[PDB]
């Protein structure tokens, strides 16, 4: 009586969805993630990178 | 004659007379919050 735990504001399904737009956007795009450039550079050329 | 919990409540009593074990739980409570798009706009308020 007197005790109380509240809930995070952004729940776990939020969190996973951040975590793979960012990776997704990372990985598809290279050095072009953030401006919108959504052509799709091959990954081996940013390795090479 | 009873119960207690980790904490040492009472969880659980026997009734003096007929002797059967009840369950206790604390009545339920909580905060309360108020929202408001501010005064500047309206006077609406909702709570939670
Ligand atoms: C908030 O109040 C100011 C004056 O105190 C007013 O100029 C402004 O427009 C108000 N904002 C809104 C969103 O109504």
């Amino acid at each position: 009586n007197g005790l109380t735990v509240l809930p995070p504001l952004l729940t776990d399904e939020m969190i996973a969805a951040y975590t793979s737009a960012l990776l997704a956007g990372t990985i598809t795009a290279g050095w072009t993630f953030g401006a919108g450039a959504a052509l799709q550079i091959p990954f081996a050329m940013q390795m090479a990178y | 004659q009873f119960g207690r919990d980790i904490a040492d409540t009472t969880d659980a009593v026997r009734d003096p007379q007929t002797l059967e074990i009840l369950d206790i739980t604390p009545c339920s409570f909580g905060g309360v919050s108020v929202i408001t798009p501010g005064t500047n706009t309206s006077n609406q308020v909702a709570v939670l």
